[PDB]
């Protein structure tokens, strides 16, 4: 019932400004302060902004205060985060999360699925979706740039055995990853396969076909 | 200001162990510590708040304790699906801070890794570079090494690997090798071998192909 | 803004948590510092799911008027604080109380009056808080989560309660004598009869001092004398650890009879310290309360040590002429 959605992420060159919004549904948003966490790639956790029910009080940590803003819109149901001056140590993940009382009280206790941002000057680029031949099958989503990409099996019908790999930074400052499955082997002609690659930073999207070949 | 410590960083034990983590504040915080459990893809879940109260719906093996600056957090029994980084939080000061984080390993029995081994497509082949994948699918400890062979020549500081989460259910891992060569230097050669050696397996497996 | 007596504002995690019945003396303060007693107030009274004062506490209470001189000594006693300890009672408001005008009601879940005969609470249910006019409750869109900021409390007048000596009757009517005498206009405060007119005017604003000697009544006086005199009694001392909080019941006790804790200067004096002994541990600590001590007041030829004294605006009715 209560469900928290984050969007505004992307790409961004330092010094830039990003506002990200957060939708709520399933509960009475202003009777409930919300804040902001925050998670740095490979790293731990840190609260960045809260915000009172009704938008009179706003708190910042040290990291973010002057250049971070917090808002909401109670009849629009939506938190707001207004990042300007952005740099390196901005990127992260970027979470909501619902509080227990009007006043800020530190109880996390829904969160968002977050939200990505990458601080940096380079550029984007799509990605190349090649195939990889109980037999395992998958798809080589190589130099694309920046996270994150998505990766279905036959529009999520296709759920059991799969494992999509971390992406690796490569020397050419692009990401590559793989995803595999592990089909029953008499799939050949019985089944089709296709992985759903999506890389919406750069809006590219590509269905990709697995087979035997000779 | 208030600053938090946990112990340990890292952690492994198997299912039906006894799993205890502290965390410790550098004030005061009476018993305003919350624990999180983020899972591996998912967002932080909060288990107990108020340094002992569970949350609804979180199993009773989960329990915690503490009062002041010296807390704990315990997993009576481990659970494969316990398998995450936990985090306490403060918030005797609005200006809430984290724990850096636990993570916890599931220890569990050892198992070979299935090999697979995949050729570069040719769609690839005509953007002037080769790429060959090796799979390590479903295996237990994470310890393994992939050892590529180019006519049974060892190819050193041109493969890459990545590493799934532990299984929430299998806590098992599944490993990627791939080699990145030039077309030129992918057909120069015939023998493309991956080699695995591992815990689970009396001998090592290679897994190769003929272009 | 004056600080807690024993124990900072609190945080509550669960509006449906129970409020539990304690017997210390220093227990039932730190209550009132969380506004603990507000809440069970409204809880009993109005149908009201949860707390009031999350983090802020019994200092962040907003007052009527907003400059309040016992506001800052913590240690004075407001009427809810009394009630809580048993001094007193704050009845639930019926149809015929009057709310009085010049206090900012809207968005209030609770305030409180002194009224000629007694003390006054006004409540709200969840989810809803008191119209501009304070007569009604409406739905407050921020008020659902029932962990609510202590700026929702009024409490109106600026007042100081404390232990009465008790008085004989004889010297209730010669001072409830005295006051007709001083106020002949009056005919009736909050509806109770203070003069017999037969000739009343339309209730009235009308702020006074007075003063509760635990009789039929309160004693409105507009000549008087104030002193604040020191009694040191254990009753002046609240006990806590550091660490756990309050003292329990039978700490407190030990502490105060037996010279056996540690305290500041004025409570070693009184009832007895000892140091020497504190290895890493903790025991109990004593500390004085912050008030300026009880207050004596003198009125028509006499001088008493009353249950509550303040300047708080209530209804009168007058001659008509
Ligand atoms: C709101 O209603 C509750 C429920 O009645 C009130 O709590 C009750 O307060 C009375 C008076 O302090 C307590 O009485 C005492 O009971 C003990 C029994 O353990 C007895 O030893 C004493 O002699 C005394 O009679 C009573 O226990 C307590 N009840 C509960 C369940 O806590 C509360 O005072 C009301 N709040 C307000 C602001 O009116
Ligand atoms: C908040 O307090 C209420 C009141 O005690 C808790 O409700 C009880 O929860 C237990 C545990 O599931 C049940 O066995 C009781 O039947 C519940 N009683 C009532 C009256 O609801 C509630 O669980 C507490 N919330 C949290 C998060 O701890």
């Amino acid at each position: 019932e209560v469900q928290l959605l984050e969007s505004g992420g992307g790409l961004v060159q330092p010094g830039g400004s990003l506002r990200l919004s957060c939708a709520a549904s399933g509960f009475i948003f202003s009777s409930y302060a919300m804040s902001w966490v925050r998670q740095a790639p490979g790293k731990g956790l840190e609260w960045v902004s809260a915000i009172s029910g009704s938008g009179g009080s706003t708190y910042y940590a040290d990291s973010v205060k002057g250049r971070f803003t917090i808002s909401r819109d109670n009849s629009k149901n939506t938190l707001y985060l207004q990042m300007n001056s952005l740099r390196d140590e901005d990127t992260a993940v970027y979470y909501c999360a619902k509080d227990r009382s009007y006043v800020s009280s530190g109880f996390f206790d829904d969160w968002g699925q977050g939200t990505l941002v990458t601080v940096s000057s380079a550029s984007t680029k799509g990605p190349s979706v090649f195939p990889l031949a109980t037999a395992a099958l998958g798809c080589l989503v190589k130099d694309y740039f920046p996270e994150p990409v998505t990766v279905s099996w036959n529009s999520g019908a296709l759920t059991s055995g799969v494992h999509t790999f971390p992406a690796v930074l490569q020397s050419s400052g692009l990401y590559s990853l793989s995803s595999v499955v592990t089909v029953p082997s008499s799939s050949l002609g019985t089944q089709t396969y296709i992985c759903n690659v999506n890389h919406k930073p750069s809006n590219t999207k590509v269905d990709k076909r697995v087979e035997p070949k000779s | 200001d208030i600053q938090m410590t946990q112990s340990p960083s890292s952690l492994s034990a198997s299912v039906g162990d006894r799993v205890t983590i502290t965390c410790q504040a550098s004030q005061d915080i009476s018993n305003y510590l919350n624990w999180y459990q983020q899972r591996p893809g998912k967002a932080p879940k909060l288990l107990i708040f108020e340094a002992s109260n569970l949350e609804t719906g979180v199993p009773s093996r989960f329990s915690g304790s503490g009062s002041g600056t010296d807390f704990t957090f315990t997993i009576s029994s481990l659970q494969p699906e316990d398998i995450a980084t936990y985090y306490c939080q403060q918030y005797e000061n609005l200006l809430y801070t984290f724990g850096q984080g636990t993570k916890l390993e599931i220890k569990r029995t050892v198992a070979a890794p299935s090999v697979f081994i995949f050729p570069p497509s040719d769609e690839q082949l005509k953007s002037g570079t080769a790429s060959v994948v090796c799979l390590l699918n479903n295996f237990y400890p994470r310890e393994a090494k992939v050892q590529w062979k180019v006519d049974n020549a060892l190819q050193s500081g041109n493969s890459q690997e990545s590493v799934t989460e532990q299984d929430s259910k299998d806590s098992t891992y599944s490993l990627s090798s791939t080699l990145t060569l030039s077309k030129a230097d992918y057909e120069k050669h015939k023998v493309y071998a991956c080699e695995v050696t591992h815990q689970g397996l009396s001998s090592p497996v290679t897994k190769s192909f003929n272009r | 803004d004056s600080g807690p007596i024993i124990c900072a504002g609190p945080i509550h995690s669960n509006k449906s948590a129970g409020i539990p019945h304690l017997l210390g003396y220093s227990e039932k303060i730190c209550q009132i510092d969380r506004l603990i007693h507000v809440s069970s107030w409204l809880r009993n009274h109005s149908q009201f799911q949860g707390y009031v004062g999350q983090r802020g506490g019994r200092s962040q209470v907003s007052y009527y008027p907003a400059e309040n001189s016992y506001s800052r000594w913590s240690g004075l006693l407001s009427p809810c604080d009394a009630d809580w300890l048993g001094m007193l009672v704050v009845k639930k408001a019926r149809e015929s109380d009057m709310i009085v005008p010049g206090p900012s009601y809207k968005g209030k879940v609770f305030f409180e009056r002194p009224t000629f005969d007694g003390y006054v609470g006004w409540g709200c249910g969840s989810g809803k808080s008191r119209t501009e006019s304070g007569e009604l409750c409406s739905s407050d869109s921020g008020t659902s989560s029932g962990l609510l900021p202590s700026d929702r409390v009024l409490w109106i007048g600026d007042v100081a309660c404390q232990l009465m000596t008790p008085i004989p009757e004889e010297t209730f009517l010669e001072l409830k004598s005295f006051s007709q005498s001083e106020f002949p206009d009056i005919c009736k405060i909050d509806g109770i009869v203070f003069n017999q007119c037969e000739g009343e005017s339309l209730p009235q604003p009308f702020d006074v001092a007075w003063m509760d000697v635990g009789h039929s009544h309160k004693i409105i006086m507009r000549e008087h004398k104030t002193k604040w005199v020191q009694e040191s009694s254990s009753k002046d001392f609240v006990c806590y650890k550091e660490g756990t909080g309050p003292c329990s019941e039978s700490e407190e006790k030990a502490c105060k009879t037996s010279g056996s804790c540690r305290g500041d200067m004025q409570f070693c004096k009184v009832a007895g310290c000892e140091h020497g002994e504190e290895t890493s541990e903790a025991k109990c600590r004593c500390s004085l309360v912050h008030k300026p001590g009880e207050v004596v007041v003198s009125y028509g030829g006499m001088r008493v040590r009353p249950k509550c004294y303040g300047f708080s605006r209530m209804m009168a009715t007058l001659h008509h002429h």
